[PDB]
């Protein structure tokens, strides 16, 4: 259908509102994960990886790094919010939720 | 070679012990958990995809439950006991299920402390014996010659609906269909809703144009287009036999050897066909509806004494026009008499809604038989709408069958709780925990409510119980959009008695019988 | 060319266009005046043609040698078609026919 | 119409009338007589949960009986 | 991050093999291109100067041929906007005739122009409705344009000359003999009434003496034998029947009931006489020829031989119903003899054998009759195919000049003086349509430039030209074929002519499936079925 | 889940999932039919798996023609068959409603609000705009200058201009003449006949009937100046007998008898027939004319032909009636007693040919009550274009003539409705405010989607048309053209009002049943 | 209107083989269910007998 169709018939492309209504499905479906993380009456998450680890936490980047997403749009909120933690040490779950209201009211 | 010897054939299964117990109690548990949220005013919908493409928007629990499948034959017995608590008396369909799943989760506590399941069913039945006789003890007389009261009582069962914004208007189509259909013949009481109280759908229009007809509606068209398709006061006629020429029973066969005789054989045919519609003629009647075709010549014959003919009207279609307007179905016209004649129609209009042609035979004296024509957004509105009205005619029947009531939102259920706490002091022996514990089992409803209205329950259920420990506050329940106690005698919830006896008494049979299930097998073919 | 995504003709239609199509059909028509090359004159031999079912014909008619040939060239066919149409109006010279046309286009 | 042949034999029984294959006496002719007519107190097209069904009640010359059994679904 | 996910809303709600193509760049251009192509696949066999085509449909058929309308036919063609111009094409072939290679390249020409003006910043429907605006000038100015009027058609060499155009584009290398044969059928066809029917000329082929050895037979030519033992007859006097020659029997159920030995010994001796009567009752009429549509009984058959009676059996009803407009005979439905006037004429009836083929001839002698019959020669049948349709677009040419019969130059001169035309106009419109105008006008050079490129010659040179000739005041000027480099000459002196209805017809219906193309902005295709064809299509 | 537990192979959706699926699939349809709107709207092309094409801008058609598998989908797809079924016109408004109030009410959802409050919101909103729709519906004299506007406006929005305006005509000469004074119009004494020779300009209305067949005889006349028309119902080919007669005969003689016996019954009435042809006109100036409902068999087509009658068979079972009514004569099942007054009349009878199938005309009737519209284009997807046009005009003008009433059109009812709403908002007790603010908004989608697609702002152009509302309390629409604030009543753009009442009523009913789905379930199998 | 799709947003980004349990009747009941079934495991074997 588009161009880069045309030139390589196996390629994925969005195009125009095609985009930004990924882009910002992706980031409301981050925030609303993220939303019963934030203040201290939020909610233990329980998050078990591949060999039977469990890990009980509600810190924002912890959650986002044990999230079983394989998406853009939440691999760049999930960079910016490393670092968020890496320099500052806090605020993710607040930089995610603020993130993904802009977009929407965008 | 030598293939294994075995007892039992294959893949013959079986479980046995607690298992058995615990797996039929946790299925008979999510079973009601489906349909938990779907109880009160507040309930919402739930959205149902048919495997033939359809889809159910639907509030009714039975309908909910008979458009899933399940492989847990505990689960079947349940869907079973939704699908007798419909048909016996016509809604609280939600209530039996939720009601046999926390009598089941309570027994299963019992279950699991070295109690046989027979002292826990004997303890049953007899807070059964007792629910009964305190349902029937706090009852109240209706009487059915006051039309608003049997409106109120109709009411109180359709708020719980997605009709309840024309709540009025479904009452009172309601209430008047199940007058209308109400008959009695040789000394025997009938109504029949079923058969004689047809609901037709055609989608477009507004809900607020829908209404029952003083007769009946058909999707059909005059035969031939000079027939007239309004006729003020039509004496009907009506047949279940072809007024064509058909063959015979027996193996006839002619045998033609001379000229004319094939110009006398046709000129019989015809011959016949006439002397057949004159013989309907000299009743002189106005319109003919048959279940059967009707031919062209036949056709021809009729309209020369001006008379509007149907041509293929179905058996209960027919049933009911006989019904309405006071006619009589005949197969032989030359048979045909004037008691068989139909009078009291008082109007035939053939009219196009939308781009079909629909058959009005309304404005009948004294009719016996309705159509509700239903007006609406599309197939599913119209369909649901269709459901509560058919809840609503139930309730309605079972009023009239049975004119006691009792009060509603809880408060019946909680009286009755009470009623069997204070009755179960006296005992001493070791039902007496079964009997309370169902007991409390049975105040699922008002805790049901009280979810689905978004209160704390809590607090709400204590009040409510701290008020029920009083001495005439049998009527306090709670209502089911505020969240707090109100007395019914007020609010003026009330359900018909005979529902409420259905619904308990399908709770505790439906509780024994899985109690008493144990060593499930499975696997063997039939 | 380029893949476009909704194409124009049916998939699988072959198309030969110019002088290299024209050529090839004049080498058709070659390699059909060959088959029966050898069957004109006095010292003409006979060619023997074996049907699917197993059946032999033997022949020095021109006509008869390329009827049993399943020609299908669409160049070639006219040949075949030009052979048939002298047997039908005279009867003889089914081979020359093919030769003079053949050597016509070489 | 379509009554078991189990049933029209209980009920011929009971009510006292006779079982007619067909409408033949020993004169040769087609007859009915009134002494083939079994007698019954009542017979009711009675309503059982959305069903119908026919209740041949208190039949003369012999005493039949039947049970109508109700419970919470057909399993039990 | 390694997938692109669909979008929420339609993308994920389409089928798993259903296409959406929305916006300019997915559809527009796309159909554009899908029109361009088939232009480009169809624009070689344009003009006397194309080239045939082999075209092989899906059942290994041979087409043969420099027409557009069968090439389109053959071909497998899938994209819907070539569809749309394939359509035009075959609506211009039953409308007209001829013109379907002029509707290809034109709509070829006008959706390329669009797309280029679309490129530079136009919007669709000014695009569209200059395109509206340059056809309705052209249609304005066509009239103006016409030189010459048929102004007989119950002559045969002038009518040949007016034909020889038509049928100049196919068959180059000979068509004054296609012409004079052509003309000779129409003549012959076309009485004093103005009512001029195509079906009623035949062709018949057959093979083997070669294309320059066909004719034109008063008659009908079928491909049969006599059923009989006569073969020949000079004063024939056919009667018609609908029905079996073999006596009737009742529709219900026969069966005959013997009862007596004497009743099984005369029975069939009765019949044998009746039938006997019955032959010998249609023969005292003086119908020597009997032609039936039905099967022929033995016994029939023997006492029409008894009789000398000639025997034709047709089996299909058309050609029942044609040999009785030929003869002039009604076709009855029982087995009665004919009355008087019932009873057809035919000067020469008789059995004959043309190449290899055994025909039967129903001959006239007048320069008349209701059915004119073309028999064909050639050594292939592709070859006799061909002819054919070069017959068929000479007698659709024909009755449109009995349509009507005013004609315009061909050779381009129609196409470059309107192109010149509509540019003049455009030039005085103000606004943005003015592109739109201009881009209609230059679409017409597409036409003798297709010429000249058929031809061999340079196109440009003779584009030039012709403008330079066209804007001293010469409306008659065009592509000169006959020369080796870029030359024109005047039309009118050469006789090249084309239908003004033709002209007319082509371009109205080229501008509808251009600006029809254009008008499409989104296209939703279903999954490819396997289904065996509709079933509409049988 | 807990459904997954007793079906495993079962799909849920359950609380905000299921809002939000049903939510995702209205907004992909609204996206998928904004573009639909207004004449101005953009041409889709439909491809159908045999390769069929279809060129429309219709919203029902366009609906039914999407390859969608989605549940919700299939909701809002019957909604608008409904709206189509009944009122024949606003299946894309219908839609494009239905998306913009689930989407103004989700607005308030994600924001912790509870759906009910938001549907009573919707109840009482619907409840003052169906006020606020009858106070300003126009009650007019339907005479041919509105009808044609009506039409106009119909049209224009189906097709291109000019072949609206041909259109318009067509359809408001043939409603105006199959319309009888106080009595309901029945659109089945209009026959929609298609030609596919000419161009799309040539539509045009006959004052009589077109049939798809011809007389099956050669002889029998083209073209009869005067005719007498028989309609008849009366088989007049040979019939088997009813009792397995079968034939026994002894010799060949007996066998001619009995054959020319055997055609005695249908003679009979072909007599009957050539006698009454006779008796009415006994010179060669008029002519007679015989179509039938059942076949006709060679020999008495030729025994009518003889008598110089043409005679068509098979004709359709509606033709009966058009032709009663258009000619004046009258159906017959039968000939026993036939007489001169049972004979339609026609002032031209004649036969065209296009390619293998052949039309008869009958025109130049006295006063016919049915007519017919002859589509003619050179394509089957213009046919079937002009088709759904015309349909749409008839129920225009049907719905228009129905009700003395009628709306300005150019969403200028929007507008003033979405005003009145929130003028009403402070008198709603409670949160229920917000609802009505939904409601408002999702109205109010109109005039924006028309901005779309005539080129100009959404914001700009509906605040300077509210602005405008605002100051001169006249109902101003979307100038398509201009952008400006124009007041349609002016300029003859007009809505249907049963069309705008049933556009209320079911939007506002479906998107409250939607909003109150909380599961999705999928466990039949 | 034969398959429920997947909600937008958590429910569409989850991978393949990944489980979501969010709620009481999900989560926390699902736990004490297992928690239950362990006990019941494990109580044969306590004290003397
Ligand atoms: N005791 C409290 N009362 C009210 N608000 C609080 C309290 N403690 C924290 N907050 C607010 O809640 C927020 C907690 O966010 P948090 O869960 O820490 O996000 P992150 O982990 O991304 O920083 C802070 O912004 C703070 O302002
Ligand atoms: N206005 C009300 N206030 C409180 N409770 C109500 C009200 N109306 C109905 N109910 C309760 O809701 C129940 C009916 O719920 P419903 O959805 O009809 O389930 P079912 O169909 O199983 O009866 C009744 O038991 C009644 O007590
Ligand atoms: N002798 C000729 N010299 C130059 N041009 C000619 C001559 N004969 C025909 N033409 C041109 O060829 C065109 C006909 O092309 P043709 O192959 O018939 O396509 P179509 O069948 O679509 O008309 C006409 O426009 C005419 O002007
Ligand atoms: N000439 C016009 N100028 C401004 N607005 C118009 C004009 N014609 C129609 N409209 C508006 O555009 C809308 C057309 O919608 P339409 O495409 O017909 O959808 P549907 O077919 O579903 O009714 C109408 O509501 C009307 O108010
Ligand atoms: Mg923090
Ligand atoms: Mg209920
Ligand atoms: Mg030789
Ligand atoms: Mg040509
Ligand atoms: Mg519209």
């Amino acid at each position: 259908m588009a161009a880069v169709k045309t030139l390589n018939p196996k390629a994925e492309v969005a195009r125009a509102q095609a985009a930004l209504a990924v882009n910002i499905s992706a980031a409301r479906g981050l925030q609303d994960v993220l939303r019963t993380n934030l203040g201290p009456k939020g909610t233990m998450k329980m998050l078990v990886s591949g060999a039977g680890d469990i890990k009980l936490t509600k810190d924002g980047n912890v959650l986002l790094h044990e999230m079983q997403i394989q998406h853009p749009t939440a691999s760049l909120i999930a960079k910016v919010a490393t670092a968020q933690d890496d320099i500052t040490g806090d605020g993710t779950t607040s930089n995610v939720l603020i993130i993904g209201e802009l977009l929407k009211q965008a | 070679g030598h293939r294994p010897v075995l007892v039992l054939s294959q893949n013959t299964k079986r479980e046995s012990g607690r298992k058995v117990q615990s797996g039929n109690i946790n299925a008979a548990k999510t079973i009601a958990d489906i349909i938990r949220t779907c109880l009160g005013p507040k309930s919402m919908m739930k959205m149902l995809l048919d495997p033939m493409g359809g889809i159910v928007m639907t509030n009714d629990g039975n309908a909910i439950l008979r458009e899933i499948q399940v492989q847990h034959p505990a689960a079947k017995s349940m869907i079973e006991i939704s699908r007798t608590q419909d048909e016996e008396v016509g809604d609280g369909t939600t209530s039996v299920i939720i009601l046999a799943g926390e009598m089941l989760s309570v027994a299963e506590h019992f279950l699991e402390q070295q109690m046989h399941p027979t002292v826990v069913i004997s303890a049953y039945r007899k807070a059964l014996d007792d629910m009964i006789s305190t349902l029937k003890k706090i009852s109240i007389p209706v009487d059915i010659s006051d039309s608003d009261m049997m409106l109120n009582i109709i009411n109180s069962s359709i708020t719980t609906k997605a009709i309840s914004r024309w709540s009025s208007l479904a009452c009172n189509i309601a209430l008047d269909a199940v007058k209308m259909v109400q008959f009695e013949e040789n000394g025997r009481k009938e109504i029949d809703i079923k058969k004689y109280a047809r609901v037709e759908k055609i989608p477009g229009g507004i809900i607020e144009d829908s209404c029952v007809l003083r007769g009946v509606m058909i999707n059909k068209d005059v035969t031939h287009p000079r027939m007239r398709r309004y006729i003020k006061n039509p004496r009907i006629v009506l047949l279940d036999s072809s007024l064509e020429y058909k063959k015979g029973e027996s193996q006839t066969d002619i045998e033609i050897t001379r000229e004319e005789d094939f110009t006398r054989i046709l000129q019989m045919e015809e011959e016949y066909i006439q002397q057949l519609c004159e013989d309907i003629i000299q009743l002189k009647p106005d319109v003919v509806i048959t279940e059967k075709g009707i031919s062209d010549l036949a056709q021809h014959y009729l309209m020369r004494a001006n008379i509007t003919a149907i041509r293929r009207v179905r058996k209960t279609d027919n049933n009911r026009i006989a019904r309405a307007c006071g006619a009589r179905i005949v197969s032989r016209p030359e048979e045909l008499r004037e008691d068989d004649v139909g009078t009291g129609a008082g109007l035939l209009e053939i009219k196009k809604i939308g781009d079909e042609y629909f058959t009005f035979i309304t404005d009948c004296k004294d009719p016996k038989a309705c159509t509700i024509l239903l007006r609406g957004a599309s197939k599913e509105i119209l369909s649901e709408v269709e459901r509560n009205l058919q809840d609503a005619m139930q309730v309605c029947r079972n009023v009239l069958l049975d004119p006691q009531l009792v009060p509603g939102g809880g408060a019946s259920e909680m009286a009755v709780a009470h009623a069997l706490t204070e009755k179960s002091k006296a005992m001493t022996g070791v039902e007496q925990w079964p009997y309370r514990a169902v007991a409390q089992a049975l105040e699922v409803i008002p805790r049901t409510l009280i979810q689905n209205c978004g209160a704390s329950t809590i607090r709400l259920l204590t009040s409510l119980r701290a008020k029920h420990t009083q001495e005439n506050c049998e009527t306090w329940g709670v209502n089911g959009e505020t969240g707090t106690l109100v007395d019914m005698k007020e609010l003026g919830i009330w359900e018909p008695l005979a529902v409420k006896l259905q619904t308990y008494k399908t709770a505790v049979e439906t509780a024994v019988l899985l109690l008493r299930i144990d060593d499930i097998v499975s696997g063997h073919k039939k | 060319m380029m893949p476009t995504p909704v194409i124009l003709l049916k998939e699988g239609t072959d198309s030969s266009q110019g002088i290299p199509q024209l050529v090839s059909n004049i080498s058709a028509c070659q390699v059909i005046a060959e088959a029966v090359r050898t069957t004109l004159g006095p010292r003409g031999m006979d060619k023997l043609i074996v049907d699917g079912r197993g059946k032999a014909t033997i022949s020095n008619d021109g006509a008869t040698i390329l009827k049993l040939l399943d020609v299908v060239h669409p160049a070639a066919k006219t040949l075949v078609d030009i052979a048939k149409s002298q047997d039908a109006e005279v009867g003889d010279g089914t081979t020359s026919v093919t030769l003079l046309a053949a050597e016509f286009l070489k | 119409r379509r009554v078991l042949k189990r049933d029209l034999k209980r009920i011929a029984k009971a009510s006292g009338a006779t079982i007619l294959s067909t409408l033949a006496n020993l004169e040769g002719e087609e007859t009915f007589e009134a002494a083939m007519l079994g007698q019954a107190e009542e017979v009711v097209q009675e309503r059982i949960c959305d069903d119908e069904l026919i209740l041949i009640k208190n039949t003369k010359a012999r005493t039949s009986a039947s049970i109508i059994l109700r419970g919470a679904n057909d399993f039990m | 991050a390694l997938h692109v996910p669909k979008a929420p809303g339609f993308a994920q709600m389409l089928k798993e093999g259903a296409k959406h193509f929305s916006g300019l760049e997915e559809a527009v251009y796309r159909n554009i291109q899908a029109c361009k192509e088939l232009a480009q696949t169809t624009r070689t066999a344009y003009g006397p100067n194309g080239m045939n085509k082999m075209v092989i449909n899906h059942l290994e058929k041979l087409f043969v041929t420099n027409d557009a309308a069968t090439i389109l036919r053959e071909l497998e063609v899938q994209h819907p906007a070539a569809k749309m111009i394939v359509m035009a094409s075959h609506m211009q072939e039953q409308e007209v005739g001829d013109g379907t290679n002029f509707v290809l390249v034109f709509a070829g020409a006008l959706l390329e122009l669009a797309e280029e003006l679309l490129r530079i910043g136009l919007s669709v429907s000014e695009v569209i409705e200059g395109y509206e605006i340059a056809c309705r000038k052209a249609h304005e100015i066509l009239p103006n344009l016409v030189c010459c009027s048929a102004k007989n058609l119950r002559d045969i060499d002038e009518v040949s000359s007016l034909l020889r155009t038509s049928i100049m584009s196919k068959q180059y290398g000979n068509e004054v003999f296609l012409a004079k044969l052509i003309a000779q059928a129409c003549v012959s066809i076309f009485p004093d009434s103005g009512h001029f029917n195509v079906d009623n000329i035949r062709v018949c082929k057959i093979l083997g003496s070669g294309i320059s050895s066909s004719s034109v037979l008063h008659g009908m030519v079928f491909k049969k034998e006599t059923e009989g033992d006569v073969t020949s007859v000079k004063d024939a006097k056919i009667a018609v029947y609908s029905c079996p020659f073999d006596g009737m029997i009742t529709e219900t159920k026969g069966t005959v009931l013997i009862k007596t030995a004497e009743e099984l010994m005369n029975f069939s001796k009765g019949e044998e006489n009746l039938m006997d009567a019955q032959v010998k009752a249609i023969a005292d009429t003086g119908a020597n020829v009997v032609v039936t549509g039905g099967k022929v009984a033995d016994m029939a058959l023997h006492y029409a031989n008894k009789y000398n009676i000639m025997l034709v059996r047709l089996n299909s009803k058309w050609d029942l119903r044609r040999l009785c407009k030929t003869v002039g005979a009604t076709a009855l439905p029982r087995l009665t003899p004919p009355v008087l006037e019932e009873m057809g004429h035919c000067d020469s009836v008789y059995l004959s054998e043309v190449g290899d083929t055994q025909v039967v001839v129903f001959k006239h002698e007048k320069e008349d009759g209701a059915i004119s019959t073309i028999v064909l020669r050639g050594s292939t049948d592709n070859l006799m195919d061909d002819i054919e349709r070069a017959v068929d677009d000479g007698v659709n040419t024909f009755k449109v000049l009995t349509r009507d019969k005013r004609l315009v130059p061909g050779g381009g001169a129609t196409e470059i003086e309107l192109a010149k035309q509509i540019t003049s106009y455009g030039e005085t419109c103000p606004g943005l349509e003015q592109y739109a105008i201009k881009k209609f006008a230059e679409a017409f050079e597409a036409i003798p430039r297709a010429l000249a490129e058929n031809s061999g010659v340079k196109a440009n040179e003779v584009i030039s030209k012709l403008y330079a000739v066209h804007q001293e005041g010469n409306k008659n000027v065009g592509l000169d074929i006959e020369a080796e480099v870029p030359a024109v000459k005047d039309m009118l002196e050469a006789g090249i002519l084309d239908t003004y209805l033709g002209k007319y017809w082509a371009i109205k219906l080229a501008t509808n499936a251009a600006v029809t193309v254009l008008r499409v902005d989104q296209i939703i295709m279903a999954k490819p079925a396997g289904g065996p064809k509709p079933p509409s299509g049988k | 889940a807990a459904v997954k537990t007793l079906n495993p192979k079962a799909e849920v959706a359950r609380a905000q999932a299921a809002l939000a699926v049903n939510i995702s699939a209205a907004r992909g349809l609204q996206d998928v039919l904004r573009t639909n709107l207004g004449p101005k709207g953009t041409m889709k092309m439909l491809v159908s798996g045999a390769g069929d094409i279809k060129l429309t801008k219709d919203g029902n058609v366009l609906l039914h023609e999407m390859q969608i598998q989605h549940p919700t989908a299939s909701l809002i797809a019957k909604v608008a068959t409904a709206q189509d079924d009944i009122t024949g016109d606003g299946t894309t408004s219908n839609v494009l409603i239905i998306g913009e109030l689930l989407k103004q009410a989700d607005l308030y959802i994600s924001e912790g609000l509870h759906p009910r409050i938001i549907t009573e919101g919707f109840e009482a909103a619907k409840e003052k705009a169906l006020q606020f729709l009858e106070e300003v519906k126009v009650s007019r004299e339907m005479d041919r200058e509105t009808l044609i506007d009506v039409a106009r406006t119909s049209l224009r929005t189906k097709v291109h201009a000019e072949l609206a305006d041909v259109l318009t005509e067509a359809v408001v000469d043939s409603i105006l003449a199959i319309k009888k004074q106080d009595e309901p119009i029945d659109l089945f004494m209009i026959e929609i006949m298609e030609m596919k020779h000419k161009s799309e300009t040539d539509t045009s209305l006959i004052r009589g009937l077109v049939l798809d067949h011809g007389a099956r005889h050669p002889d029998m006349k083209k073209r009869v100046e005067d005719a007498y028309i028989l309609t008849c119902n009366v088989s007049l080919e040979y019939e088997k007998t009813e009792v397995n007669s079968g034939f026994f005969y002894k010799s060949a003689e007996e066998r001619e008898k009995l054959v020319k016996a055997e055609r005695k019954f249908i003679e009979d009435r072909v007599k009957k027939i050539i006698e009454l042809k006779r008796k009415v006109c006994g010179d060669s100036d008029k002519g007679f004319v015989v179509i039938n409902q059942k076949g006709i068999d060679p020999f008495s087509l030729d025994a009518l032909s003889k008598e110089g009658i043409v005679a068509l068979r098979r004709a359709k079972r509606r033709n009966m009636e058009r032709l009663t009514l258009a000619c004046g004569g009258v159906a017959l099942n039968s000939f026993d007693d036939l007489s001169p007054d049972c004979l339609g009349h026609a002032g031209l009878v004649y036969e065209y040919t296009l390619g293998e199938e052949k039309f008869t005309f009958i025109e130049k009737c006295n006063n016919p009550r049915s007519v017919t519209l002859l589509i003619k284009g050179p394509n089957k997807h213009t046919l079937t274009q002009i088709k759904d046009a015309v349909r749409d005009g008839l129920r225009a003008v049907k719905n228009a003539i129905d009700d003395g009433c009628v709306v300005p059109g150019a969403g200028a009812v929007e507008v003033a409705m979405a005003e009145a709403l929130i003028k009403h908002k402070p008198s709603v007790k409670g949160r229920a405010q917000l609802g009505v603010q939904a409601f408002a908004d999702a109205l109010l989608i109109i005039p924006k989607v028309l901005a779309q697609n005539s080129g100009f702002d959404l914001q700009e152009t509906l605040v300077k048309i509210q602005a405008e509302h605002s100051e001169s309390g006249q109902l101003v629409g979307v100038d398509l053209n201009t952008g400006e604030p124009m007041v349609a009543a002016e300029v003859g753009v007009w809505d249907n009002y049963c069309v705008k009442k049933q556009l209320l009523h079911s939007c506002t009913v479906i998107a409250t049943n939607i909003l109150l789905v909380d599961e999705i379930m999928r466990a039949g199998m």
